[PDB]
RNA sequence: GACAGCAGGACGGUGGCCAUGGAAGUCGGAAUCCGCUAAGGAGUGUGUAACAACUCACCUGCCGAAUCAACUAGCCCUGA
């Protein structure tokens, strides 16, 4: 399972910031959602591990 | 606040012979030659020194936005530069679970067919750029490397590999599936 | 911080500087790459007696003995000056013993 | 030959090795009791308890437990009597008075470890690092 | 000589202290001083169940002129 590409997967689909109000995968330092539908907010959350 | 003649500093190495006719920027050098087309920016570009080569990216008035974009210039032209010297390599170990992942090249290394993904029966024939080689590496464990010299082509390659590797319907938190570019660097090292 | 403050924030190190800056001839140049461990110890008390080695931000000491010179001389201490880390064992002692001694003796030694 | 450097094994409060631990002595070593069982029986009746340092310092095909401590140990040494609690004695607090000289007299077996000059430094390091003794020499 | 970027470290009296279930700053508790200095928080955390590399706080080099934080109102967008 090799922790080191886990390390790798995780960092392409895990580590990431969700919007709470336009639901979009964003970036781990990222401030605004970047989309149109909810208009740039700052209101975000972590993605949830396991 | 309309600024003035905002300018960028490109130097170019001593290889490379640069040559342009416009906004049309054309650039040989050891590994093969390269062009793009600059044409919808409006920047003035121009270059100087006597076998120096030094170029300059130059653009008068503006606004914000166009400020940032007289930057851009000068990173894609960097970016020609280290093409045109070294080329790209890209480093891809995939990553699989209980199900081995076979990749093959089917034709001359353009064509990339990728197998048994998950345990699906969907042989998945993938189709990378012109201008772009891929070989399954030597030393490790099932790492493919993608060389070439645009960097856009072979970028754009190895996210049509890694979106080409995508799990549905699943948690993507658990079945960590994929093939996933792990490393960026140059054909020749220590460059 | 507010400049000075008469407290030991700014001006406390240009009070040390520039109030040790009338005993002595010969600024030495010693510089290392690491001193996380014991190596501070080993800067100090391997050459202690004269006991000094001081100087802060090589940032803070671009204008600082111009602006606070008058002594004239040892400002040819000029631009090959402020690059690399720099500790000043600035002496009052014999000849080149002191580099001597420090030609390795806290790396290690 | 056979010897080998220091392990430090301690926090015990009795003697010869925190157990009858003189028969283990033999494992991955060829080590023999030399100094388990007389150096450390008299080491206890001469420094007695309070987990000082004694540690493993092999040399030739025997054991060698020669003590050689520092600080807080043996500041934890001032005491002149250890009427022992052998477990959960209300936590018995010995913040006790020291005497005006624990400057040349507690301090000189225990130096060349303070890394200063001597009156500015480990006299002084040890008052900052009394903190089971602190009851104001004054 | 900031601001982010690259480079160096991130101690010692001191395996300090509550413990001996670990804790040698890393689940938890009280606290907390000083020295060396360029600065180290009797240590933000990564991670070995724990020992350890490691980072953060804090500090120094290359750098070159504006940078950071709140708050407000015009247009536009979301809300629709
Ligand atoms: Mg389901
Ligand atoms: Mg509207």
């Amino acid at each position: 399972i090799e922790p080191s590409l886990r390390q790798l997967a995780q960092k392409y689909n895990c580590d990431k910031m969700i919007c709470r109000k336009c639901y979009a995968r964003l970036h781990p330092r990222a401030v605004n959602c970047r989309k149109k539908k909810c208009g740039h907010t700052n209101n975000l959350r972590p993605k949830k591990k396991v | 606040m309309k600024t003035i003649l905002s300018n960028q500093t490109v130097d170019i190495p001593e290889n490379v012979d640069i040559t342009l006719k416009g906004r049309t920027v054309i650039v040989k050098g050891p590994r093969g030659t390269l062009r793009r087309d600059f044409n919808h920016i409006n920047v003035e570009l121009s270059l100087l020194g006597k076998k120096k080569k030094r170029l300059r990216v130059d653009k008068w008035w503006g606004n914000r936005k166009e400020l940032a974009t007289v930057r851009t210039i000068c990173s894609h032209v960097q970016n020609m530069i280290k093409g045109v010297t070294l080329g790209f390599r890209y480093k891809m170990r995939s990553v699989y679970a209980h199900f081995p992942i076979n990749v093959v090249i089917q034709e001359n290394g353009s064509l990339v067919e990728i197998r048994n993904f998950l345990g699906e029966k969907y042989i998945r024939r993938v189709r990378m750029r012109p201008g772009v080689a891929c070989s399954v590496s030597q030393a490790q464990k099932d790492e493919l490397i993608l060389e070439g010299n645009d960097i856009e082509l072979v970028s754009n390659s190895a996210a049509l590999i890694q979106q080409a590797t995508t799990v549905k319907n699943k948690d993507i938190r658990k079945f960590l599936d994929g093939i996933y570019v792990s490393e960026k660097g140059t054909v020749q090292q220590a460059d | 911080m507010p400049r000075e403050d008469r407290a030991t924030w700014k001006s406390n190190y240009f009070l040390k500087i520039i109030q040790l800056l009338d005993d002595y001839p010969k600024c030495f140049i010693v510089g290392a790459d690491n001193v996380g461990s014991k190596q501070m110890q080993q800067i100090r008390m391997s050459l202690r007696g004269k006991a000094v080695v001081l100087m802060g931000k090589n940032t803070m000491m671009r204008k600082a003995i111009r602006g606070h010179l008058e002594n004239n001389p040892a400002l040819e201490k000029l631009l090959p000056h402020i690059r690399g880390n720099v500790g000043f064992v600035f002496t009052k002692e014999d000849l080149t013993e002191i580099r001597d001694m420090l030609l390795a003796n806290k790396v290690p030694a | 030959p056979n010897e080998i450097k220091v392990v430090y094994l301690r926090c015990t409060g009795g003697e010869v090795g925190a157990t009858s631990a003189l028969a283990p002595k033999i494992g991955p070593l060829g080590l023999s009791p030399k100094k388990v069982g007389d150096d450390i029986a008299k080491a206890t009746g001469d420094w007695k308890g309070l987990r000082i340092t004694v540690k493993l310092t092999i040399q030739n095909r025997q054991a060698q437990i020669e003590v050689v401590p520092s600080a807080s140990a043996l500041i934890i040494k001032a005491l002149k009597e250890p009427p022992r609690d052998r477990k959960k004695q209300k936590n018995i607090k010995h913040s006790g008075n020291i005497t005006f000289d624990e400057i040349v007299n507690i301090a000189r077996q225990m130096r060349h470890r303070s890394l200063a000059r001597e009156l500015s430094g480990t006299i002084k390091e040890i008052l900052g690092t009394a903190q089971s003794v602190g009851c104001n020499v004054d």
